């Protein structure tokens, strides 16, 4: 018998902070593509 | 009294439809025992769709 | 022009993504077979008779384990030191019962790590480097071959070898304490000093470089962007960090030479782990650590206890309980 | 249809009786007539993928 | 006396395997010329492909 | 019943674990009643007190000690060469108060069951089916507050 | 045989020969003497079968599926002694000493591992007639001891004659009037003795060499780990060999 | 049901090791 | 089981022979100094 | 067994069992270990102290030390897990 | 590698279409939760 | 049969033809470049840079 | 008695698609701050 609140602990302990760190990378590459002025800035 | 369609097996009746009855555990869906199923058993198909 | 010369030119090319080399000809087939068998034996592998008493110890995830308790179990006491491949097992079910995949993983591991070590030499030859990174990697190769190879040899069985897991590691360390008294042995003492010293001089060198960095950034951007890659200017005032540590302890204890400084970082751990891995090796052949039990007596002759006698009663608790069914005779000769 | 199903170079289709008691993987020879379009005839499956 | 011989000649036989590693790393590189270090004028890595 | 409820090792905050979760009622269940205070007497008639478990020990051997410290009875691990078993000494249990108020059990199967639960402080009747109580002790909010606010600090 | 006795020890070891019973040559009759005592009876089974619920076409009657042995070459009995007493109607045998147990473990379809002690302890054989013949056929009951002697410690540390008697890392189970009586069966370790019925059949005799040998069939019951599970009926077959003296 | 989470954590860890080796930000001089 | 065994000695002495005849292939001369 | 009666008659009550005691239990009787104690432990179930004289291969001296301690010897119900480990139960000083 | 792809574009999502897509998910989460918990 | 004292673990005769065709199949590759060279050409170096 | 796989259905049915739609907005505002060239482009 395992604790059924541990699935919510682990799978949100993975996904919520890991999806956070993806966002800081995507907006980093968007600012670099934003300044660069070619074909992707818009 | 407990076939594979009672146990909610979904893709497993599609392996046994085209000719897979044995497994590496030694059991079979036809009930006859087997010494060696070789490569193409239930575990061999599942592991080869992964590779 | 020939087919072999066009193959030697590719296999020794530094223009590959990963350098393969001639050691990679027997690094990559060995370590991919140690890997691909480890992932299967850690996830899906039936229980294993380790004590040879036909009491199978579960070690995989499908048989109710986790990351901590799950482990590739060592081979049987019934096999012992005998070579047990798949073709000398008459079925795979007989192979997996008696501790099959422990020998397949370990023997393809020690060949692949001793080939990963020679591969670090080879690329240093083809790049113009001075060669001896692979001598620093000899220290974990000495320690990997001590607990997987040398200790099963001197104890005469792979069942005393180290279980490939996390809880199996601490089953290995505690049983090794009761039977060999490693903490009193001066070679575990010389490598605790190797990694306490190693983590000291790591964080002591890494702080004095980061302390004395030169202004190249603003306070908004990161500290690390003041280093452009491949630049030829020195990125920290080494005279500054020498004058700091020259006052923090005293003047003459400080390396002004950065080459002799960066050599002492490679000396201290590696010598500490060479010596330690020859502690497991000399304790594989039952040359145990110190034994100061009943060493202090009064003039009457009664035993006065010491801290080693309290340490002995912790060793007696593990000795009378390890492999609680495997023994039949009063002395653990194995 | 020529090799996997008809059992020339294959196991064949899971067939069964009319009432789901007996069933086994066996080669199925094709039925070419109008009986091939009886969909409960397993020979029509072999005759389809060959034709 | 078995445990003194199996723990001392075994002890040395690893360090002489380290002597095969030191003295052949130097001797293979002393034959090739770069045992004293990398030349600043001619670095071999700079005359290679892009890194990937 | 409240005063004897503090005399119970499951209410000690130094018995729980870290990664076990939930209230202390998840430990063994909601308490119902006080079973009473067992008093152990041998065939000689002297009073034997069960040695109590300290907070360190998860497991502790059941030991019955008289008034001066002499080991008089126990429950032996090794049953072969047994010299202080309950069968030899003939320890009878007497309850006083609680719902077992005047009762006396004399045979070795029943006395061993109450000698094991008497090293855990007082003796209670619990209800372990309401919260699916597994059977290991948790910690009080005294224990958790000391955990956070000292790892924070 | 005497052909096995020709070899030295270094030629037999590692070859799997010491596991295998001898092959007796020829057929004739031999008469047991008054003080006749059986000397080198070895029994080795060549096939195993466990009674299970088999998956036929529509029915689930109990049948024997076979199994693969997983303990390697440790199944043969050896050196079994005993006097051959002559009752008037039927010649009898009662074994006395020798290695008369060989623990082994077979695996079923599905991955289930069934250990069983294979034994001939306290065997009372009875066969038709007096002299050993190629048509002779004796058998009888033997007592199977338990697979584990009572001082075996399970993973929690509980045995029949030693160890604890409660769930040692579950200290809140013995709380209340009921105690831990819900898991009572896994605390009480009961030594179990069952019965087994072997049926031997002599078919090839030497009288100039006084050694017999033929085919047997033995059925017994597998182990239960002192009441942990329901034991299962195990059938086996093989060949034996004996020196009648 | 419980071991399915452990397997997903392990092979999910080996994914980001794969992407870090082969899709690494390749450092360049100038 | 004697069919697998044949397959291993192929694979071992394939790569062992690539190792043995790799360093016999004028391997000291493959340096960034000259040739 | 959780609740086994006659734990005392095994080794420590100074009134020994016959068909359940270890051979170490007869060490406390001077004269019987190892010869006379070796025959008692080796043979099968006994029903009384009178069955000790039925042992095949007894002398008058072997019956003598049994005659001394026949008040201390007594026979109980053979529970078959104790009857196996009568030569050696894995207890060593 | 090969050259840079001339089919690189950029993805946009204004503040308006954020609140549509958030409210779309929460209302589908309100609606379908009661059936999933059963 | 594990503990038999047989050369290289060659139990059956068929395993020899595996060994001989493994060393020779790469030997013949190796002789395609380093074979059929002059076996009488020396150097007073520590290391030879002769040819391919 | 409820199904304990429904907590994983709902709380990942909320968070995983809703954290997706946040990312498309953050990189949208980063491209607009990327082209704009003042104090935030970098
Ligand atoms: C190429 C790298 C490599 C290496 C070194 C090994 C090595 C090994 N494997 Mg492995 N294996 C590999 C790749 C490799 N494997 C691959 C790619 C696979 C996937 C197919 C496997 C699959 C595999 C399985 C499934 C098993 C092994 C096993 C083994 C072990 C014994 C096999 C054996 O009999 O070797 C054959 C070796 C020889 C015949 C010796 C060759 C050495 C030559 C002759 C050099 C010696 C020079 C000589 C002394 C010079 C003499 C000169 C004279 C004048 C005196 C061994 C540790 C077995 C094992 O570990 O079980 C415990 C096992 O069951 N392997
Ligand atoms: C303060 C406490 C303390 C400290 C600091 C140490 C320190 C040490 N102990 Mg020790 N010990 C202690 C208490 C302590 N001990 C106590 C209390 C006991 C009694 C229970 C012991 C019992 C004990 C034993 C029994 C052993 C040690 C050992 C060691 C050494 C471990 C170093 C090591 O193995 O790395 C060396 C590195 C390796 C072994 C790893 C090799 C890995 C290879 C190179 C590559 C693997 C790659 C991997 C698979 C994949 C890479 C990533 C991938 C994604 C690419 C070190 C000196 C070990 C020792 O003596 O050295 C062997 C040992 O066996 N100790
Ligand atoms: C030797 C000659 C031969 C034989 C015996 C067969 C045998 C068969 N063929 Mg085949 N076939 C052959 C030659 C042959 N084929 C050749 C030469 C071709 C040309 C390449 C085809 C093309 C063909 C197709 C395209 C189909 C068959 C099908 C069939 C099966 C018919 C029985 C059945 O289940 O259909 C059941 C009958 C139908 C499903 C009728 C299809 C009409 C559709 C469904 C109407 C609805 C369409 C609409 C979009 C649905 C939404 C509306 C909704 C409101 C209802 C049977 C296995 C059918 C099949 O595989 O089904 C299992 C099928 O669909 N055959
Ligand atoms: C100072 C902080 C603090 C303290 C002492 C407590 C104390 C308590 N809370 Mg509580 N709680 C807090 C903050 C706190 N809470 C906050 C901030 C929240 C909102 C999220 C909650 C929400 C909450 C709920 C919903 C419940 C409790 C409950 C409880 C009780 C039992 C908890 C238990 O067994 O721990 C369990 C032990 C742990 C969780 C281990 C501690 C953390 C370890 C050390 C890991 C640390 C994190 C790690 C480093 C990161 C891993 C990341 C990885 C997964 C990616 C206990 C009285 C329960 C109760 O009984 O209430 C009736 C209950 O139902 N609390
Ligand atoms: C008058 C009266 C009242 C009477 C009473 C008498 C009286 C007054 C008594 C009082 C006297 C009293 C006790 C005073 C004595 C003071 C005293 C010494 C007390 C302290 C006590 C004590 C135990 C001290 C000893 C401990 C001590 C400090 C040891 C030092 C350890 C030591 C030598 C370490 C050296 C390690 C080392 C080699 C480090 C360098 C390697 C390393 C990687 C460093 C990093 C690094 C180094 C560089 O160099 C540079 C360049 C860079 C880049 C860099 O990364
Ligand atoms: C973004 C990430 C979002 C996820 C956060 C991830 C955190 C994961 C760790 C917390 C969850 C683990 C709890 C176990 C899961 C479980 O089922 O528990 C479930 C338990 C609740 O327990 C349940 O309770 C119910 C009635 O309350 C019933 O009784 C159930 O039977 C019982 O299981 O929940 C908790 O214990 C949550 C506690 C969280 C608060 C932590 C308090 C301790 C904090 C101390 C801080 C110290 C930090 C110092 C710094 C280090
Ligand atoms: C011409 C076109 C021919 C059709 C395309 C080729 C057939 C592809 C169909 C899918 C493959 C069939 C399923 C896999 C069969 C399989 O399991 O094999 C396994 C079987 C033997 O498998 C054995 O089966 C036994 C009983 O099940 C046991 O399971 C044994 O373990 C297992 O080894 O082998 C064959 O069937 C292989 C033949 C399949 C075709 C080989 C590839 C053909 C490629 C030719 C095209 C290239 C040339 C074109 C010219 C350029
Ligand atoms: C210094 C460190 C210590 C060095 C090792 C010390 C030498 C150890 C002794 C080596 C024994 C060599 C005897 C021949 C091999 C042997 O019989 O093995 C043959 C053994 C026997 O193999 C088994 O034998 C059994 C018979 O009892 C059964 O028949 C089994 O089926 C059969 O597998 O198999 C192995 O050990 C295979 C080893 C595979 C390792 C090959 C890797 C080598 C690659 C190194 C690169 C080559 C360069 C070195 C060559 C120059
Ligand atoms: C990103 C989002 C990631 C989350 C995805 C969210 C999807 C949520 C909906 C699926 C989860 C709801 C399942 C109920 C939860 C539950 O516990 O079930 C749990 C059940 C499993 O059931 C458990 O099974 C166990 C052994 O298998 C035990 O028996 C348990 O008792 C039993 O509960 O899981 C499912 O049923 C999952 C099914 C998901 C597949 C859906 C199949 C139907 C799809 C049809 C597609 C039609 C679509 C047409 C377009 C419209
Ligand atoms: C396995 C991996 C799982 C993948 C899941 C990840 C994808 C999940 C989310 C994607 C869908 C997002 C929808 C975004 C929504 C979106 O951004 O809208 C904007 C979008 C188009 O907008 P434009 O073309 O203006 O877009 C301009 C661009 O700059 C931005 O899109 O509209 C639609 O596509 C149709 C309108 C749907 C809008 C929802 C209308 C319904 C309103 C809500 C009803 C609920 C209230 C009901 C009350 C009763
Ligand atoms: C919890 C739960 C569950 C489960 C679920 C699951 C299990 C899920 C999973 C899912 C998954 C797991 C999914 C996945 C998906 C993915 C995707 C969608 C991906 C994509 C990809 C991509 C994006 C790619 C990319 C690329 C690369 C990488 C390279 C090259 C280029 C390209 C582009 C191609 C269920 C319902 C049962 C029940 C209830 C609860
Ligand atoms: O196997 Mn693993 O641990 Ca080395 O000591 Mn002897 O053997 Mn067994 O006992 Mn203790
Ligand atoms: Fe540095």
């Amino acid at each position: 018998e395992v604790q059924f609140g541990a699935y919510l602990a682990v799978l949100l302990g993975t996904f919520l902070p890991a999806l956070f760190l993806v966002n800081l990378f995507i907006q980093t590459e968007a600012r670099k593509a934003g300044k660069a002025g070619g074909q992707d800035s818009d | 009294l407990n076939p594979m369609w009672r146990q909610g097996m979904f893709v497993m009746p599609f392996m046994t439809r085209l000719g897979i009855t044995d497994s590496w555990g030694g059991w079979s869906i036809t009930g006859e025992s087997v010494s060696n199923p070789g490569i193409w058993s239930f575990e061999g198909v599942a592991l080869s769709h992964i590779i | 022009v020939s087919l072999w010369e066009r193959f030697c030119a590719w296999i020794t090319s530094t223009e590959n993504r990963l350098y393969i080399g001639w050691f990679g000809c027997l690094m990559f087939p060995t370590l991919l077979t140690a890997t691909s068998c480890f992932i299967i034996a850690f996830i899906a592998a039936p229980p294993v008779d380790i004590d040879g008493i036909r009491e199978p110890v579960a070690g995989s995830l499908l048989y109710g384990n986790n990351i901590i308790s799950g482990a590739v179990v060592p081979s049987s006491n019934a096999i012992g030191m005998h070579f047990y491949p798949i073709w000398e097992a008459a079925s795979i079910d007989e192979w997996l019962y008696n501790g099959g995949p422990y020998q397949l993983i370990v023997l393809h591991f020690l060949l692949g790590v001793s080939a990963y070590m020679g591969r670090e030499w080879e690329l240093s030859y083809r790049l113009g480097m001075r060669p001896w990174i692979f001598v620093a990697f000899s220290a974990p190769v000495a320690a990997a071959s001590a607990v997987f190879l040398v200790y099963p040899i001197g104890q005469g069985s792979f069942s005393d070898g180290m279980p490939l897991g996390i809880s199996g590691t601490f089953n290995f360390m505690l049983v090794f304490q009761a039977e060999h008294n490693i903490l009193m042995h001066p070679f575990h003492m010389a490598g605790v000093a190797g990694v306490f010293g190693g983590s000291l001089f790591s964080a002591m060198h890494g702080s004095l470089v980061t302390s004395s960095l030169i202004r190249e950034t603003t306070e908004n951007e990161s500290t690390n962007y003041g280093y452009k890659f491949g630049q030829e200017e020195e990125t920290y005032n080494i005279v500054a960090a020498h004058g700091y540590f020259g006052r923090l302890i005293f003047q003459y204890a400080s390396f002004n030479n950065s080459r002799a400084l960066h050599f002492f970082l490679a000396l201290w751990p590696v010598v500490g782990i060479w010596i330690t891995s020859m502690g497991i090796s000399t304790m594989a052949f039952n040359l145990n650590g110190f034994n100061f039990n009943q060493s202090v007596v009064d003039s009457q002759g009664r035993v006065i206890n010491t801290w080693a006698d309290i340490l002995n009663r912790a060793n007696l608790g593990i000795e009378v309980m390890h492999e609680r069914n495997a023994h039949n005779f009063p002395l653990d000769l194995a | 249809g020529a090799f996997h199903v008809t059992g020339l170079f294959g196991p064949g289709i899971w067939v069964s009786d009319a009432y789901g008691i007996t069933g086994k993987v066996q080669p199925v020879a094709p039925a070419w007539g109008a009986d091939g379009f009886n969909p409960f005839n397993p020979g029509g499956i072999a005759a389809h993928h060959i034709a | 006396p078995r445990s003194w011989l199996c723990c001392s000649h075994f002890f040395l036989a690893f360090f002489f395997l380290v002597g095969h590693w030191w003295h052949s790393g130097r001797a293979r590189a002393a034959a090739a010329g770069f045992e004293k270090g990398i030349n600043r004028a001619n670095e071999p890595v700079l005359s290679m492909r892009p890194i990937d | 019943d409240k005063l004897a409820f503090y005399d119970y090792i499951g209410n000690n905050p130094a018995k729980g674990g870290l990664f076990r979760a939930g209230p202390m009622n998840k430990g063994d269940g909601i308490a119902e009643a006080w079973l009473g205070h067992p008093i152990f007497r041998d065939k000689e008639g002297r009073e034997l007190t069960v040695r109590r478990m300290p907070a360190f020990f998860e497991t502790f051997p059941v030991i019955l000690v008289d008034k001066d410290g002499i080991i008089r009875a126990d429950i032996p691990f090794r049953r072969a060469e047994s010299k202080y078993s309950i069968e030899q000494v003939g320890v009878t249990v007497d309850f006083y108060g609680g719902k077992l108020n005047g009762q006396t059990f004399k045979d070795a199967p029943t006395v061993k069951k109450f000698a094991r639960k008497a090293q855990l402080g007082e003796v209670f009747e619990f209800d372990r089916t309401s919260l699916e109580s597994d059977g290991v002790f948790r910690s009080s909010p005294r224990g958790w507050y000391t955990y956070g606010h000292a790892n924070f600090a | 045989k005497s052909q096995i006795n020709e070899l030295s020890y270094l030629q037999v070891k590692g070859t799997g020969l010491a596991n295998r019973c001898a092959e007796v040559v020829g057929e004739d009759s031999i008469k047991p003497k008054p003080g006749a005592k059986l000397v080198d009876m070895c029994i080795e089974p060549k096939a195993w079968a466990v009674e299970e619920e088999v998956g036929k076409a529509g029915k689930t009657e109990k049948k024997f599926v076979n199994s693969k042995v997983m303990t390697r070459q440790t199944y043969t009995l050896d050196a079994i002694e005993g006097p051959i007493t002559v009752d008037g109607g039927k010649i009898t045998f009662n074994e006395k000493e020798g290695i008369d147990y060989a623990a082994t473990t077979v695996q079923l379809p599905g991955g289930e591992r069934v250990p069983f002690l294979f034994t001939v302890k306290d065997l009372v054989a009875k066969g038709n007639g007096d002299t050993f013949k190629p048509g002779f056929q004796m058998g009888g009951d033997f007592n199977t001891p338990s697979y584990r002697t009572g001082l075996f410690l399970d993973p929690k540390g509980r045995g029949g004659t030693t160890g604890y008697d409660m769930a040692v890392a579950l200290p809140a189970l013995q709380l209340g009037e009921e105690g831990d009586a819900e898991l009572f069966g896994e605390n009480n370790k009961v030594f179990d003795i069952t019965q087994g019925r072997i049926e031997m059949e002599v078919n090839k005799v030497n009288a100039e060499d006084s050694e017999i040998g033929g085919v047997f069939v033995a059925t017994q019951l597998s182990d239960t780990d002192m009441g942990s599970k329901t034991p299962k009926k195990v059938l086996t077959k093989g060949i034996f060999y004996a020196k009648v003296d | 049901m419980e071991a399915l989470v452990y397997t997903f954590l392990l092979i999910g860890t080996l994914m980001v090791i794969f992407f870090a080796v082969f899709f690494r930000e390749t450092p360049r001089i100038l | 089981m004697l069919t697998l065994k044949i397959l291993v000695y192929t694979t071992v002495i394939f790569f062992v022979s690539l190792f043995i005849f790799g360093f016999l292939s004028s391997d000291p001369s493959r340096n960034p100094n000259r040739k | 067994v959780i609740d086994y009666e006659n734990i005392g008659y095994l080794g420590g009550s100074s009134i020994v069992d016959i068909n359940n005691a270890n051979v170490r239990a007869y060490l406390k009787m001077p004269g019987m270990y190892p010869t006379v104690a070796g025959k008692i432990v080796s043979h099968g179930p006994y029903s009384g102290v009178a069955d000790l004289y039925k042992i095949p291969g007894l002398s008058s001296a072997e019956a003598d030390v049994i005659k001394k301690y026949e008040s201390r010897l007594t026979a109980k119900t053979p529970s078959p897990d104790y009857v196996i480990d009568r030569i050696n139960n894995g207890l060593y000083r | 590698m090969t050259g840079p792809n001339p089919n690189k574009q950029a993805v946009e999502l204004n503040r308006t279409s954020l609140y549509w897509g958030l409210l779309l998910i929460f209302v589908l989460a309100v609606l379908f939760s009661s059936y999933f918990f059963n | 049969t594990e503990g038999t004292n047989e050369w290289f673990g060659v139990d059956d005769l068929r395993l020899l033809a595996v060994l001989f065709l493994g060393h020779w199949a790469i030997l013949s590759l190796w002789l395609g470049s380093y074979g059929d060279s002059n076996e009488d050409e020396d150097f007073f170096g520590e290391i030879d840079y002769s040819a391919r």
